[PDB]
């Protein structure tokens, strides 16, 4: 149902945050 | 052992977040406060909307959330961003419940979250040297 809407939201934030750290680490 | 350590961290974070109060697991919590509070502040509005959609009725209505926390990883990707985002939403949810009933506890919720991480992501967690890796991943 809408479970796909909420997990997609948390997925993005997690990746967003992950992308930020992955960067701050490469430098 | 790894379940026990995860549950300690997660529970304690969630417990502070809801009550407003208070070796390696010790740094994992510092990191959790630093980063988790960040995502909750940053996404307070999205968490709120999601929280309303959870229709979470009580300290034990954690099955909707567990379904959610599972579909996150439903693409094959695990990263600490997601993991930490899940725990922050857990904290965000833990705080709401007290608004609703100062009595209710975070144990079911902490256990819910730990169950999904530790029991479905065990190998990944292990590959990363555990909470040591999480701490290193967010070092400043």
């Amino acid at each position: 149902a809408s479970t796909k809407k909420l997990s997609e939201c948390l997925k993005r934030i997690g990746d967003e945050l992950d992308s930020n750290m992955e960067l701050q680490r490469m430098i | 052992s790894l379940y026990r350590q995860s549950l300690e961290i997660i529970s304690r974070y969630l417990r502070e977040q809801a009550t407003g109060a208070k070796a390696t697991s010790r740094k994992a919590l510092e990191t959790l406060r630093r980063v988790g509070d960040g995502v909750q502040r940053n996404h307070e509005t999205a968490f709120q909307g999601m929280l309303r959609k959870l229709d979470i009725k009580n300290e034990d209505d954690v099955k909707s959330l567990s379904r959610v926390m599972i579909h996150v990883f439903s693409d094959g990707v695990t990263n600490w961003g997601r993991i930490v985002t899940l725990i922050s939403f857990g904290a965000f949810v833990a705080k709401h419940l007290k608004t609703i009933n100062q009595e209710s506890c975070i144990e079911p919720l902490a256990e819910s979250i730990t169950d999904v991480l530790v029991r479905t992501k065990r190998d990944w967690l292990v590959k990363q040297r555990g909470w040591d890796g999480f701490v290193e991943f967010f070092h400043v």
